[PDB]
RNA sequence: CCAGACAGCCAGGAUGUUGGCUUAGAAGCAGCCAUCAUUUAAAGAAAGCGUAAUAGCUCACUGGUCGAGUCGGCCUGCGC
C-alpha cells in the first residue's frame, strides 16, 4: 500500500527487534499454508499471538531497519528469507523446529544460517538452554 | 386429558388408514431397491436415469421416514404420556402436547401433500349438477343434491354464487353451474367429478312406484384467460403483388403456414392492416380449435372410462349410501343429504380416484 | 486421493447417500463402513468426518475429526432450519456462553490456540447460519 | 471469428491487436472471443 | 516509485468450513441470506473454468528475482 503503512511497519520491525532480538529463519521455496499453519498453531500453544515471521527481507526493507541492532543481517537479506523474532529463553528451540521442519520438506531452502544470536556458524546449535 | 387420549386415537387411527391408503411396504420396497441400484455405480454414467432416480428416492424416503417418525412419535408420546398421567410432571405432560402438536401437523402435511397433489387444486371451481333423461324426479333429485352441495359449501367455509340455474316447470332444477371459491376449492371437490344414482319412492308418480334416477356432478376449476399474444414480424412473411401499383399484401404466417391475401384497396398499408387483422383472427380461432381438440381427447379418455363415472348410490328406500370406487357404506341417508360426505370426500382422496 | 464423504455415525453402510462416491478407488465399500463403525466409540447419529489418504496397497489411512459447528449449533439451539431471511426476521439466538461451551468442546481439532478468538469465529459462524447472538 | 462495429474485451486474456488498419481482438482463452472491427 | 514501482520470472493462495437451506446433488462457483473469525505474507464463505456434486485448473491477494520509469482518467488538433 503507502509508504505510512511502511513506515509503521519498519518501526514494527525495529520494535520486535529490540523486544526479542531472538531470531531463527525460514524459507518458503516449496512449503504449504498447512506447513505454516502446524508451525503457527504450535507457536500459539506456545506462547502468544505476537509470533511474526516478517518476509520483508528486500536490501531497503530488513537491511534498512537492521542498523538498529544486529547490523550482520546485511549480508543475509538479498535473497529468499523469513525471519522469526522470539523472546522466550535464551536461544529457544524454533531454530529447532525449523529444523525439523526442514527434515519435512521446505526442501533445503532456508539453509538454517542461525542468525548469529552467540555469533555462530551457519551449523547446528543442539547446545541450547533447556 | 381425556380429549388427549382421544386425539392420540384419533391419531393412531387415521395413521393406519394413511398406511394402509399408501401402500407403506410396497413402497418401502421399491425404495430399498432404488436405493439398491443408486449403489451401483452405472446409474450416474446415465445421467437422466439417475435425475429419475432421484426424484422417485427422495420422494419415497421422505414418505417412508415420514411413516417411521410417526409410529415413533405414536409410540414415545403414548408413553410418555402414561408416565404424565401417574407423575403429574406438568413440564414434561406439556412437552408431550406440543410435540403431539408437531408430530399431528407433520402428518397432516404429508396427507395434504398428497390429497391436494393437483396443479389446479388451488383454485375456485365451477361445479354444475345436471339432472338425467329421466323427468321430473331427477329434476328434484338434482335440486336437492344442489341444497346438499350448498349445504357443504357452507359447512367448509368456501363461498358460494350460483351463475346459472335452469329450472323445471313442475319441480326441481334441470341444471345448475355454482361458483365455488375460496382456497383448495377444486382440490377439495375435485372427486365429485360423477354420478349419482337416487333410487327412492318416488312422490311424482301416481302409483307410488319407486323411481331410480341418475344426476352428474361435474367440476372444474376456473382456468386464466390468458391474453393472446401478438405474432412477430420474422414470424410473418410479407408480400406485395398487382391486384386482379402492387398494393396487393399476402401475409404469410411461416412457422404454421397460413395466408390471407388482401387487394380491395388502393392502399397497400389498408390490405396490410386488414390482412394482419385476418392473421390474428386465425391465430385465434386455430387456438380455439387446439384447445377443443385436446377437450376431445380427454372426452374420449372419459368416455372410453364410461360406467366409471357411476361414482355415488343413495338408495333411500333401504336407506344405504354407496360409494362404488371407494366401496364405502353409510346408513345416515339424511345426514349425507344434509351434507356430511367429509368422510367420503376423505376417502375418495387418500384413494386419489 | 484424500476427500472427505461422510454421513452421521448412526446410520451404518451409506449405501444411498455417498457409495460410489466413497467406492471410486479399489478401497472396498465393506472396508470403509467397518473402518467408519470402527462411532461405537462416543456418539451415533452426529455426522462425524475423516480423511482419507488411500494408497496403492488399498491399505488407506484415516484420520478422524470432530463434528462439525453447524450441526453442533443446531444441537445447541434446538431449532432445524435458521436460514431462510435472518435479517428480515431473526429466526434463533445463542448463547454466548453456550458458544463459549462450543469452543472450548471444539478446541481439540479446531486450529486455534485463543479460546476467545475460536469462539468468536464460531458465532461468526452462527451469523453466517442466520441465527443471530 | 465475429465481424462487429463495436470490437472490444471481452474476458481478461482478450488482447487488442491492429493488423492491417483493422482493429481485432484475439483471445488465446476462448476461440469466441476473437472478432473483428468491420 | 531506488522504505525497488509496472510487466515478466520462482512460491503460496489455507483453518473452523462442505457457512447453512432447497434441492435430487450444492462442497467458492443453480438459486436465497449473512458475508465473519483464526493463522496473518495473504487467501474472497470466493472472480472464472470445471465436476453429476465433489475432485481438479487458475485469479484477487502477498512473499522472492530483476533494476528505471509505471499506470489510466480529463481537455484538445489531425486521422482509422
Ligand atoms: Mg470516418
Ligand atoms: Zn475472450
Amino acid at each position: 500500500a503507502l509508504n505510512l503503512q511502511d513506515k509503521q511497519a519498519i518501526v514494527a520491525e525495529v520494535s520486535e527487534v529490540a523486544k526479542g532480538a531472538l531470531s531463527a529463519v525460514v524459507a518458503d521455496s516449496r512449503g504449504v499454508t498447512v506447513d505454516k499453519m502446524t508451525e503457527l498453531r504450535k507457536a500459539g500453544r506456545e506462547a502468544g499471538v505476537y509470533m511474526r515471521v516478517v518476509r520483508n527481507t528486500l536490501l531497503r526493507r530488513a537491511v534498512e531497519g537492521t542498523p538498529f541492532e544486529c547490523l550482520k543481517d546485511a549480508f543475509v537479506g538479498p535473497t529468499l528469507i523469513a525471519y522469526s523474532m522470539e523472546h522466550p529463553g535464551a536461544a529457544a528451540r524454533l531454530f529447532k523446529e525449523f529444523a525439523k521442519a526442514n527434515a519435512k520438506f521446505e526442501v533445503k531452502a532456508a539453509a538454517f544460517e542461525g542468525e548469529l544470536i552467540p555469533a555462530s556458524q551457519i551449523d547446528r546449535l543442539a547446545t541450547l538452554p533447556t | 386429558i381425556n380429549p388427549v387420549n382421544n386425539r392420540i386415537q384419533d391419531l393412531t387411527e387415521r395413521s393406519d388408514v394413511l398406511r394402509g391408503y399408501l401402500d407403506y411396504d410396497a413402497k418401502k420396497e421399491r425404495l430399498e431397491e432404488v436405493n439398491a441400484e443408486l449403489e451401483q455405480p452405472d446409474v450416474w454414467n446415465e445421467p437422466e436415469r439417475a435425475q429419475a432416480l432421484g426424484k422417485e428416492r427422495s420422494s419415497l424416503e421422505a414418505v417412508v421416514d415420514t411413516l417411521d417418525q410417526m409410529k415413533q412419535g405414536l409410540e414415545d408420546v403414548s408413553g410418555l404420556l402414561e408416565l404424565a398421567v401417574e407423575a403429574d410432571d406438568e413440564e414434561t405432560f406439556n412437552e408431550a402436547v406440543a410435540e403431539l402438536d408437531a408430530l399431528e401437523e407433520k402428518l397432516a402435511q404429508l396427507e395434504f401433500r398428497r390429497m391436494f397433489s393437483g396443479e389446479y387444486d388451488s383454485a375456485d371451481c365451477y361445479l354444475d349438477i345436471q339432472a338425467g333423461s329421466g323427468g321430473t324426479e331427477a329434476q328434484d333429485w338434482a335440486s336437492m343434491l344442489e341444497r346438499m352441495y350448498l349445504r357443504w359449501a357452507e359447512s367448509r367455509g368456501f363461498k358460494t354464487e350460483i351463475i346459472e340455474e335452469s329450472e323445471g316447470e313442475v319441480a326441481g332444477i334441470k341444471s345448475v353451474t355454482i361458483k365455488i371459491s375460496g382456497d383448495y376449492a377444486y382440490g377439495w371437490l375435485r372427486t365429485e367429478t360423477g354420478v349419482h344414482r337416487l333410487v327412492r319412492k318416488s312422490p311424482f308418480d301416481s302409483g307410488g312406484r319407486r323411481h331410480t334416477s341418475f344426476s352428474s356432478a361435474f367440476v372444474y376449476p376456473e382456468v386464466d384467460d390468458d391474453i393472446d399474444i401478438e405474432i412477430n414480424p420474422a414470424d410473418l412473411r410479407i408480400d406485395v403483388y398487382r391486384t386482379s401499383t402492387e398494393s396487393a399484401v399476402r401475409i404469410t404466417h411461416i412457422p404454421t403456414g397460413i395466408v390471407t391475401q388482401c387487394q380491395n384497396d388502393r392502399s397497400q398499408h389498408k390490405n396490410k392492416d386488414q390482412a394482419m387483422k385476418q392473421m390474428k383472427a386465425k391465430l385465434y380461432e386455430l387456438e380455439m380449435q387446439k384447445k377443443n381438440a385436446e377437450k376431445q381427447a380427454m372426452e374420449d379418455n372419459k368416455s372410453d372410462i364410461g360406467w366409471g363415472s357411476q361414482i355415488r348410490s343413495y338408495v333411500l328406500d333401504d336407506s344405504r349410501i354407496k360409494d362404488l370406487r371407494t366401496g364405502v357404506e353409510t346408513r345416515n341417508t339424511q345426514a349425507v343429504l344434509d351434507g356430511s360426505l367429509d368422510q367420503f370426500i376423505e376417502a375418495s382422496l387418500k384413494a386419489g380416484l | 486421493a484424500y476427500v472427505k464423504l461422510q454421513v452421521a455415525a448412526g446410520m451404518a453402510n451409506p449405501s444411498p447417500p455417498v457409495g460410489p462416491a466413497l467406492g471410486q478407488q479399489g478401497v472396498n465399500i465393506m472396508e470403509f463402513c467397518k473402518a467408519f463403525n470402527a462411532t461405537d466409540s462416543i456418539e451415533k447419529g452426529l455426522p462425524i468426518p475423516v480423511v482419507i489418504t488411500v494408497y496403492a496397497d488399498r491399505s488407506f489411512t484415516f484420520v478422524t475429526k470432530t463434528p462439525p459447528a453447524a450441526v453442533l449449533l443446531k444441537k445447541a439451539a434446538g431449532i432445524k432450519s435458521g436460514s431462510g431471511k435472518p435479517n428480515k426476521d431473526k429466526v434463533g439466538k445463542i448463547s454466548r456462553a453456550q458458544l463459549q461451551e462450543i469452543a472450548q468442546t471444539k478446541a481439540a481439532d479446531m486450529t486455534g490456540a485463543d479460546i476467545e478468538a475460536m469462539t468468536r469465529s464460531i458465532e461468526g459462524t452462527a451469523r453466517s447460519m442466520g441465527l443471530v447472538v | 471469428m465475429k465481424v462487429r462495429a463495436s470490437v472490444k474485451k471481452l474476458c481478461r486474456n482478450c488482447k487488442i491487436v491492429k493488423r492491417d488498419g483493422v482493429i481485432r481482438v484475439i483471445c488465446s482463452a476462448e476461440p469466441k472471443h476473437k472478432q473483428r472491427q468491420g
